[PDB]
């Protein structure tokens, strides 16, 4: 009968990861490939 | 930039709909509990959903092999999976090198999707995500990608999922007909979109893509067809009375007019007929007409018959013509009897409320409708569309920079603000930072400092406030009045200065125990000024709890600074300032900022219990345009009564 | 503002009636998870910085919120942000401490939304945004004290809304 | 409440609640328990202590219940007795709350002005506080009513 | 709706004057502006369909993060309402084009826009940037074309760009 | 406030990207213009009580208005109105110098109307009063430079409507 | 713009522009030839000022750069490269305008508290500018390089 | 100290100290022989917490310790386990206390401004009071270590 525990039971746990520099930035990316 | 905003509600289009999605909301529109049909649609559902679980994760898992075996049977020359993110009709396999690396990445990722977006089909349990994003995908991609070669990769996927999978004929054919769905929708051509005419001149026509409507959650369809059984027939009137009443009153209140509802179930009157009487009837009358202005009334009036808000603003001001010169019956009359309604429901479909996902929509009356669609809609009864349309044309309000709720009333006490809840007359306006209000000076005209900043610490004579200053002599400020002196005159001069300095920080004089006596004093034996006086008083506990605690912070933060300045803020440049004080470092320190300001400094010295130097023009309006008080010359031509010459 | 004791006795006050059976259930009630509400307000005044740092960085940042043309271009208007997300989570806590969203009614959502409206200030963002606390929020306070902040924080997305 | 003055003082300053502050609530909540078994007993016995009192203000001062008194008559000695029924519930809902917010609000803030106008001597209110607190002290143990006669003791020194 | 002619009436209608020798000039100016503002109009009907399409491919390879993840052109269907909207902005600016008045692209686009876009979270920036970008290619093909007037092109884009468009200073 | 300048920045800082060939053609235009627009500047300020004494007389002075029953009868209302022309002179200079009537939406016509409407300010009286200061200023100044003052002059009149 | 900030100044103390004020203008709209060539040569090195700089920076504070730093890894030190050419631009726009308020406004007005919620050393960004400064002025004249020069060290004084 | 704390607070609304008020000075008295174990504990070992925490920040952020950070050499090292030496003396009497007042008048209040002019990153300085937290608890019994970290997470609150 506990099954029904969804919303009133442990939440499960939603991976979210942290948002990256994008393609807009690839000019970056190339600088900083060559800022070494 | 625009004068005037019609707000901006939370708009929720559905990207996809599934099936606990489509069985809810299928009651949810008819107002019903979920019946023996739509729990069987999610009973079976959430057993199949056992089984949907391990076609996802078994294609989670070897998607990345899926995409290669189809990539290598795919494109030729080389490997295309360096780079990575049955029936030919008569495909040539493309060349990796020639297709350029940039449209190769596209090509990979889409590949990849493709089979994504399935595993999501299955895990909804409704190929709806597939139908939408599939269906007007032939055409953008024709331009930089051959057809040939995608509808053999898709068939490539197709076989792929089927080998890996193989596990039960109940349970491989979900993966074959969703699989069947995708490259079907793919070799269909785009369709065309839905126009939206408009029906006259005043409002612009539309255009929506034939895939908006698609996922967006269909409105359902009522149409009174003369054979139907009498279960059917009375769910056409029930949603017929939830259109007009917004709600089902005849299962609330047994409110039911069934002279009309026996004259439809024959097919005596049609739908269009019955809409007509039904919003002319005194059901209606009492509760949309009745309770609102004219205005307002004929804002509903809108969206329970043509299911829409009143869309430009020539729109309203001839609908509103048509209810001044023969009332509700001609506003109804014009409503049922016009070129949009009868294109729209004709005569047989009941009214239904076309909102994002039903049709196009126009970048006009946005969050006007927004509110309208809402069943809080009647309880605003101030009028939201032929404010905004006349506030489109005309520049900014006088208004305070984050809306006209966080203007107070201007009376002599009590922080009285308009609630959004309560009354919904949220009028929001677009203000810059370097926007200045205009406000009435309280004194001369001549005085007021945006054109005369010299006369900021002028004293208003007879125009405006009355002002305190310790001027006189402190009583015990010299050992002149040795020991005795019983009758020191300068004494009620002082205590006047103190109420009068507890009624500009507190509107109203306070209580016995509520009045700061340990600054009282310290004022009175000439310890601290009259600017130390007042801060402490507003850096009481009691002005927290009174007027800063129960109130929004820039609400409290607007009443403060028309309290110790006497001054409305000017726009967003004070506002934000003292907004970041009272962020960063609280309460106390806003009152120590708005003190040992310049501006204070330059109206009020040390001496002096500050005073209502300016006014909104609201406000001004409020105490001088009232029955008394108004003068004969303010907006009225002024004839000169003399005696006839005869007499 | 009133908390959930408070709420009892406005409740008991207002028919004029001494604390009955019913009140002293609900008082005991509160008092049952009282200990969990202080343990979860000083974990989110130890991360109160980090908190708002996180949930930027989960959905706000390298968008075209941020980006020019944005709504949190200006470094004026990302520090205003921010000033938000500090507001939104500050109250939160208090609600969370009183147990009740009578705090967020006065102090935040009496008129924030007419606020946004007349800034031009995307509520659509604001209510990711606060999503994002949500989530970030419940990864250091735990999860009975994370469906306690969630509702909250839920109440400022539905007054947003 | 205790966790409302908290939160007010916290939201002045712009902060999160101290240390302090927190563990000014979390020991109220752990000693709610003993809280709520003085408002039981106040409630329990809500009759008997107005009455009792009510008998020692008009002992000690006989003045009210005599002619130019406020109190004077069967109808304006009631109204004494239903004045004497509110303190003790405000007193009840001050226990529970764990300060005394609920008391100033309601039945504290502009007393001074409103008894006047009543034509009320005040301090003849604070005695049949006091009194009151003296039949409250005299039902509960020892420990238990001197955190609870604290209560009694603001409204008594509001009052006069 | 008003154009440049309603404008200028509305304006002298307003203090009550009849038409000067000021008002006779700008009506002359807009007359003779007339013939290359329809010429215009017919280039850019000519070419509606493929201009939007570049313009687009332009601006989802200066921003590509629109037709990535978490972008609000990521999925077809949002792919299909950005062009949609792209066609509208090339509509309007067609309108306003013959008009020679940025009141018809006031009153029917710039209006109620930011309180949408901000509604279902369509981006304000990258909108702008796509509108310029269309300029620079009416602009460019203006200039290929046998056109002797093309400055008037500029100003519906650039009033499209200074409504909508956050204010940075 | 924005000026032309500010105007071309602004576009360019939301497109995120450096002023092209478009945007210094914006900018020379401006500057080439410049020259007139410090001129007829410089010229306003100095007869500036004269301007508005011309203005009166044309239209305001021995009608109605000015006479008992008039709205411009009262000395303290009359000193206000000359102030009020004071302000329209200096702004619409303020608008002719930075190319834009961004100053008179945020300064001049904010609020304006219900501003004129709540004291019973004649809305008519005072258009005519401006339409006074725009033929003398152009009679003042010239007709190119007149003509230009004369745009950001009726933009106050349109506002007015 | 140097036009915009006269006339808030103007406004402010409600009068008409001063003919010392008007004389800036006009001294501005001359030479706004001259600064419209510093403004290219700017943009001309827009993607090799802003790589010196930076280099230079990853030599004189490598813990930029170091493991526990804000911009460590390629994708950080992209955005750290970004906010260089951010920051060249706006540097751009002000030399344009003749003007710190087209710089105040977008990037230095609470920018205390815009880095401090990424974690960003704000000395570190002051010394970014200063770098990006020196590069500048070795890609320039003598004479347009001082007034180049005058808006960079107000982006570097408002930052340190 | 929360004696003077509900002093302060009594004085500004010119009051005697209210019910709960009285009980949390009670409260603070009875557990300060508790609070005195806190402090006995954490001053006896005080070097072993500083160096172990110390040793934890810089394998977590070593940029510090890396050139062109503001603790490079050892010296400055030394410097680095001084100042959580400082903030450990200060947790010490903020616990005796019972308040965070001692912590605020000489460490807390004009600390952004202090390593703004050191050229310290006030973020690693939260992180180094994060770990001297973890060390401490770990250290003494978790009853007390509930206590302990209230008042370090104040501290963190503060820095961060
Ligand atoms: C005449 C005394 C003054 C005056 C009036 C005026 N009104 C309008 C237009 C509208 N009138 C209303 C007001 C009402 N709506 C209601 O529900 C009620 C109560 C039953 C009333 C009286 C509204 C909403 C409108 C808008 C409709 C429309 O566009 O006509 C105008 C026209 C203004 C315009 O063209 O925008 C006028 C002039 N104003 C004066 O000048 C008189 C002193
Ligand atoms: C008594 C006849 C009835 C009554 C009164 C009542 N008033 C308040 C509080 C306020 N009264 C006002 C109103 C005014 N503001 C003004 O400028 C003037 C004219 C000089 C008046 C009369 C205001 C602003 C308030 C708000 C708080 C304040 O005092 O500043 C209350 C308390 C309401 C509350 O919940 O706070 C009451 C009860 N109500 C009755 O029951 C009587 C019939
Ligand atoms: C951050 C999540 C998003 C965002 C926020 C944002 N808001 C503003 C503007 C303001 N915010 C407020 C609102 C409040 N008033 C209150 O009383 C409280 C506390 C309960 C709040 C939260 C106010 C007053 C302003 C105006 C301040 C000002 O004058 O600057 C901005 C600034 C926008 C601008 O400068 O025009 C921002 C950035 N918007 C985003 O883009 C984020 C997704
Ligand atoms: C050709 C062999 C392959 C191919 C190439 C290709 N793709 C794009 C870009 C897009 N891909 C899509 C399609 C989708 N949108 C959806 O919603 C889904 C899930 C069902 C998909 C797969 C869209 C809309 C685009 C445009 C947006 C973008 O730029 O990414 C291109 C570029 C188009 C152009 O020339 O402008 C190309 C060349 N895609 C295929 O279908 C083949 C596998
Ligand atoms: C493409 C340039 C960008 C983009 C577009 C986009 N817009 C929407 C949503 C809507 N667009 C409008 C706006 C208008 N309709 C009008 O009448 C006018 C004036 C002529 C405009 C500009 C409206 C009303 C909607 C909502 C309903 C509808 O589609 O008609 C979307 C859909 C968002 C969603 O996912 O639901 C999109 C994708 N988005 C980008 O990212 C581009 C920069
Ligand atoms: C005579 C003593 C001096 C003089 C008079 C003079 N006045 C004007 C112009 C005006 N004077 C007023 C002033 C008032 N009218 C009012 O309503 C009041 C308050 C009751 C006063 C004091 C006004 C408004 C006018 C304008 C006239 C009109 O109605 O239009 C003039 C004419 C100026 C001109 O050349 O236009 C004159 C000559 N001048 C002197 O030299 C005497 C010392
Ligand atoms: C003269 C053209 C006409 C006229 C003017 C008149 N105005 C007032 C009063 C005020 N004028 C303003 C308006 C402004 N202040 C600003 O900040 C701006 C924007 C730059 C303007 C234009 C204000 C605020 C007032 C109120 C007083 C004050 O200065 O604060 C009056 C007096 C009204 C009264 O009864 O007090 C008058 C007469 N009216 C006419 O008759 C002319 C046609
Ligand atoms: C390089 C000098 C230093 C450095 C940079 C760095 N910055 C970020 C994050 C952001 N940078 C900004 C700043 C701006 N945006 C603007 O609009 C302006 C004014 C024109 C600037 C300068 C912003 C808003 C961000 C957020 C990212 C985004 O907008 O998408 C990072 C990333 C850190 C993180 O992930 O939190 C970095 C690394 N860091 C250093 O250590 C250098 C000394």
């Amino acid at each position: 009968p506990s099954q029904v525990a969804f919303a009133s039971g442990d939440p499960i746990p939603q991976n979210v990861a942290r948002r990256t520099p994008g393609p807009s930035l690839n000019r970056f990316k190339e600088m900083a490939r060559q800022v070494k | 930039s625009v004068k005037a905003s019609g707000g901006s509600s939370l708009a929720r289009p559905q990207l996809y709909q599934t099936v606990p999605v489509s069985a809810i909301s299928q009651a949810e529109q008819q107002d019903r509990f979920l019946e023996g049909s739509e729990l069987n649609e999610l009973t079976a559902y959430f057993q199949s959903g056992a089984l949907r679980l391990e076609i996802a994760e078994t294609l989670t898992q070897n998607a990345d092999l899926i995409v290669s075996r189809a990539a290598n049977r795919i494109f030729t020359g080389g490997s295309p999976l360096s780079y990575l993110e049955p029936i030919p009709p008569g495909f040539r396999p493309i060349n990796i090198a020639r297709y350029g690396p940039s449209n190769m990445q596209k090509s990979l990722r889409d590949m990849s999707w493709f089979l994504r977006y399935t595993t999501y089909a299955i895990v909804a349990g409704d190929p709806n995500i597939i139908v939408v994003n599939t269906r007007g995908l032939k055409e953008v991609i024709e331009n930089a990608c051959s057809i040939d070669a995608t509808i053999v990769a898709i068939q490539e996927m197709r076989a792929a999922s089927a080998d890996y999978f193989r596990n039960n004929a109940q349970a491989k054919e979900i993966v074959l007909q969703y699989f069947d769905i995708l490259l079907s929708e793919f070799k269909a051509p785009t369709p065309a979109n839905k126009v939206r005419q408009g029906p006259s001149n005043d409002i612009q026509g539309l255009e929506l893509p034939q895939s908006y409507f698609n996922a967006a959650a269909k409105r359902q369809k009522y149409a009174m067809k003369p054979g139907l059984s009498a279960l059917e027939k009375n769910a056409v009137i029930k949603a017929a009375y939830r259109q007009i009443f917004e709600r089902d009153i005849t299962k609330a209140y047994s409110q039911s007019i069934s002279y009309l509802e026996s004259q439809v179930r024959n097919g005596d009157i049609s739908m269009k007929e019955f809409v007509r009487r039904l919003a002319k009837s005194p059901l209606y009358r009492k509760q949309f007409f009745e309770p609102f202005i004219n205005s307002r009334a004929l804002e509903l009036a809108f969206r329970h018959i043509l299911g829409r808000g009143p869309s430009s603003r020539e729109e309203v001001q001839k609908y509103f013509s048509i209810v001044s010169s023969g009332g509700l019956p001609a506003l109804v009359d014009a409503l049922v009897d016009s070129q949009e309604y009868a294109d729209y429901f004709g005569e047989e479909t009941v009214p239904y409320l076309r909102g994002l996902g039903v049709e196009a929509q126009e970048c006009r009356n946005w969050g006007m409708q927004q509110d309208l669609f809402s069943y809080s809609a009647p309880f605003r009864k101030v009028p939201q569309f032929i404010t905004t349309f006349a506030q489109y044309d005309r520049p900014l309000p006088d208004q305070h920079v984050y809306g006209s709720g966080n203007d107070p009333l201007e009376i002599q006490f009590g922080a009285i603000f308009p609630k959004e809840t309560r009354n919904p007359s949220k009028r929001p306006a677009p203000f810059n930072k370097d926007t200045k209000r205009i406000l009435i000076h309280r004194g001369p005209a001549v005085n007021n400092q945006v054109g005369n900043p010299s006369a900021v610490g002028e004293f208003p004579g007879s125009l405006g406030a009355k002002v305190f200053r310790l001027n006189g002599g402190l009583p015990g400020a010299k050992v002149g009045k040795n020991t005795g002196t019983s009758v020191k005159f300068g004494e009620s001069s002082t205590q006047a200065l103190i109420r009068a300095a507890y009624r500009q920080v507190f509107g109203r004089d306070l209580y016995e125990g509520q009045r700061l006596s340990v600054a009282e004093i310290q004022l009175e034996n000439g310890d601290i000024s009259v600017r130390e006086f007042i801060k402490r008083l507003a850096k009481s506990e009691l002005f927290l709890k009174l007027y800063w605690a129960p109130h929004y912070v820039c609400k409290a933060i607007e009443y403060m600074h028309r309290r110790l300045l006497g001054r409305p803020t000017y726009g967003r440049q004070e506002m934000n300032q003292y907004f970041d004080i009272a962020s960063k470092q609280g309460f106390y320190a806003v009152v120590e900022a708005m003190i040992d300001s310049k501006e204070y400094s330059d109206a009020f010295g040390e001496d002096t219990v500050p005073y209502e130097r300016y006014l909104t023009p609201g406000g001004l309006q409020m105490r001088s345009a009232r029955v008394g008080s108004l003068r004969e010359d303010i907006g009225q031509r002024v004839d000169k009564e003399v005696t006839p010459r005869f007499v | 503002m009133q908390d959930a004791i408070t709420a009892v006795i406005n409740s008991a006050d207002v028919q004029g009636k001494y604390l009955d059976g019913a009140a002293m259930d609900k008082l005991k009630s509160y008092f049952a998870s009282g200990e969990l509400r202080v343990r979860a307000a000083s974990v989110i005044s130890a991360n109160a910085a980090t908190i708002v740092k996180e949930a930027v960085a989960k959905s706000l940042l390298y968008s075209d919120v941020t980006r020019p043309g944005g709504n949190m271009y200006t470094t004026r208007r990302y520090a205003a942000c921010i000033r938000d997300l500090d507001y939104y989570l500050r109250y939160a806590t208090y609600a969370m401490l009183a147990g009740d969203a009578s705090i967020l009614d006065e102090r935040v959502l009496n008129g924030l939304k007419e606020t946004y409206n007349s800034l031009g200030v995307p509520i659509s963002s604001t209510v990711q945004a606060i999503q994002a606390i949500k989530e970030v929020t419940a990864s250091l306070v735990g999860a009975d004290a994370g469906k306690e902040m969630g509702v909250y924080l839920d109440y400022i997305c539905s007054g947003l809304s | 409440s205790i966790v409302t003055k908290s939160i007010v003082n916290a939201d002045a300053e712009a902060r999160y609640l101290s240390p302090g502050e927190l563990d000014r609530i979390k020991a109220f909540v752990t000693g709610g328990a003993a809280r709520l078994r003085i408002a039981e007993t106040l409630t329990g016995s809500r009759e008997t202590i107005v009455k009792q009192a009510g008998d020692r203000l008009f002992q000690k001062r006989p003045d009210i219940v005599s002619p130019g008194g406020n109190a004077y008559g069967e109808e304006m000695t009631a109204t004494c007795l239903r004045d004497m029924d509110y303190y003790l519930r405000l007193v009840t809902y001050g226990v529970v709350s764990g300060d005394v917010t609920p008391i100033e609000e309601i039945g504290l803030v502009g007393v001074r002005e409103m008894y006047r106008s009543l034509g009320t001597p005040i301090e003849a209110v604070a005695q049949s506080v006091r009194e009151m607190k003296e039949v409250a002290s005299g039902l509960m143990s020892s420990d238990d009513a001197a955190e609870a006669s604290a209560y009694f003791d603001f409204v008594i020194g509001k009052m006069s | 709706m008003r154009d440049a002619v309603t404008t200028l009436i509305k304006n002298y209608d307003l203090t009550g004057r009849y038409l000067d020798r000021n008002a006779m000039d700008e009506l002359k100016a807009y007359f003779e502006s007339g013939s290359a503002r329809i010429a215009a109009a017919a280039m850019i009907n000519a070419n509606s369909a493929t201009i939007v399409k570049r313009a687009a491919a332009q601006l989802f390879e200066e921003i590509p993060e629109l037709i990535r993840p978490s972008g609000n052109a990521y999925t077809t269907r949002r792919f299909s309402a950005c062009l949609r909207d792209m066609d509208y902005y090339l509509r309007y600016a067609s309108y306003a084009l013959i008009a020679a008045d940025n009141n018809v692209l006031d009153e029917r686009v710039l209006q109620g826009l930011r309180e949408t876009y901000n509604s279902l979270g369509v981006p304000i920036g990258p909108t702008v940037r796509g509108i310029q970008i269309m300029k620079e290619m009416i602009e460019a093909m203006a200039e290929d074309s046998s056109l002797n007037s093309t400055d008037f092109i500029a100003s519906p884009f650039d009033h499209m760009t200074r409504e909508l468009s956050e204010l940075s200073v």
